């Protein structure tokens, strides 16, 4: 399934 | 005040083409060191980073740091009355709630002048470390857009394999399979692979078919990969700076 | 008998091209003077005026008057089949009520000859007073194409200024609002702009549309404009005649 | 095993193109002395026939006769991601259930490798007895493609009437009606008229316009027609075979 | 509002 | 009317 970079990267923005 | 004079605009009409397609709005931050955006398009799913430098432009000018939202589709739509070899220049008071383009026509009878509406934009922030990844790829831009091109006739998805050889790109799809396989070669038009060990990852192909909408902004693409991480595609803007797009794998 | 042999038929192709989107019908007024051709669309907004003088044809011959009731529409779909390099020959009997169009290759081994039914159309008088205008701009074709072309992206009206200096072309719309200056230059891609007195009309891009679609037939276009009074554009055929539009400006 | 090493792949891109558009599957009948494809589209009104001889090829390997039935449009699609510059290599094992198609870019650097499931097919016995024709026309085949595309703004059927003199081609529509005639020249851009006996048949332009899909294959095409007998159009595939079409006429 | 050429020529065709 | 192969050629196929 399609990852999203919310699961590999920290944002908070 | 922000002015930023670029004599051959056709980048910067390259640069839009090449961001309009995967995001639709993003925050243009602006300061005496250059131009820097960076976003996610909606599903999240990939990030673009655009980098300019002041050092790129003829003439540049920005007395205070801006942060200014900007409809992508439609600055692109306003790049679109530029020719490719006018001068561009952008423009913008202090506290700016709209963006001029100038462009200046090569014939110097004609120059056009564009104004568009700023926006407020949640700019979001985005910690990226950046790190070493195990296999890095450098090969031709139109050598990989094709290869994109030509999987996406296979499959919707491709998978990444790099190893001690080469790297392969493969595609399954009801016509059937497909798999291309490069080979390093012994600048622009070569093929240049370094592997730390053997990574395997699967990416969505109408993804890294928008990042080559920027083929036209180098000759030349580097794809950095890992296990598990997301994949970095990089297109450099001739002593300007570089687009990066990073893109989340496939579970 | 009618006889008309243009060398240089590509020269036809482009005229019926610059006149199809316009108007669907037209009477092509014979004579042994040349072809005049002078018609209104539909709305009444615009009128194009064609001379086709005797002399720019090869051979010419028309021994009565003749007004020949024609769908522009059909006749551009078979010049559609004459290739660029084509000798072309219209050709018409006395009270004819079909034309003839003969096609010969540059080969020689192949003519082509296409008939098509000629139809009863109430040419209609509209009389039109050559007079002076307050601002008459001459400009390279394709720039004035572009610009029509680019204000398109912006809006549906442009407003065309006229000032010492130069001529300014305006357009607003949802995305924002342009305007591209032209200033006079110091024959083909050159700009001269004659003021008698500075004038501002609006004008619908979506004509000025149609107009550059006679682009191909000219290096140059001339642009002629006085308060309160229709817009005409002309674009001279080389050493035939040339191909005139008049239209309303908007209020 | 079946083993065919192609240098100038443009050939087999060429041929599919030529090929998809009439029909959707086919037999690929294969043997030590090359490759043979024969088909009739559904309705029955053309039929195509392709010989690819071993002696075109750079390598050549086919142990014993085989008879693949492809999926064209598959093919084709998959032959899209073949560089014009591509060596391709078809291969094939002896009781195959599947085609592997090998590019080989001229970088040296990149392989591509595709594989297409085959297809059960009932290849059809066609006796099509080789005899001789009333009239044989051999022209440009760019020059024929021209003509079937002209006539087809004109009709859907072109009557196809040679004399002494020439062959014309004759359409009517409701915009009115066209012939072009060809009179023999006096290799590539001839025209060569022999003609038995008068001969006048129509056939429809709808499959006229797939035949010339082959175009590309050769600068000549010949047709050879006979009263009341299938229309028969060629071109050759330079060192390697031919492609040739039958089309039964109208009535 | 388009104006139309009959507000600036005189016709009668 | 438009004629098949068949009406011309014995196929058998």
């Amino acid at each position: 399934t399609q990852g999203r970079l919310d699961d590999f990267f920290k944002v908070t923005g | 005040m922000f002015e930023a004079r670029l004599v051959q605009g056709s980048i910067l009409k390259k640069v839009l083409e090449a961001l309009k397609d995967l995001i639709n709005e993003a925050c243009w931050d602006i300061s005496s060191s250059g131009v820097n955006l960076q976003s996610m398009d909606s599903s999240h799913v990939s990030l673009v980073q655009l980098t300019l430098r002041s050092e790129g432009f003829d003439t540049y000018r920005c007395d205070r740091n801006l942060a200014m939202g900007v409809n992508l589709t439609s600055m692109s739509k306003i790049l679109k009355c530029a020719g490719n070899e006018d001068i561009i220049t952008l423009r913008a008071e202090d506290n700016a709630d709209t963006l001029a383009l100038v462009f200046e026509a090569p014939n110097q009878e004609k120059v056009s002048d564009y104004e568009m509406k700023l926006m407020d934009l949640d700019v979001e922030q985005l910690g990226i470390p950046e790190q070493e990844y195990s296999c890095v790829v450098k090969m031709p831009s139109g050598e990989f857009a094709r290869i994109c091109r030509d999987l996406s006739h296979i499959g919707d998805a491709v998978v990444i394999s790099c190893a001690k050889d080469g790297v392969k790109f493969s595609a399954s799809g009801e016509l059937g399979n497909g798999n291309i396989k490069l080979s390093q070669t012994s600048e622009e038009e070569a093929v240049t692979i370094e592997m730390n060990e053997p990574v395997q990852l699967t990416f969505a192909l109408r993804y890294l078919n928008f990042f080559t909408k920027a083929t036209p902004l180098s000759s030349t693409v580097t794809l950095s990969m890992s296990a598990d991480v997301p994949l970095v595609v990089e297109y450099k803007i001739a002593d300007m700076g570089h687009l990066k797009y990073y893109l989340a794998p496939k579970i």
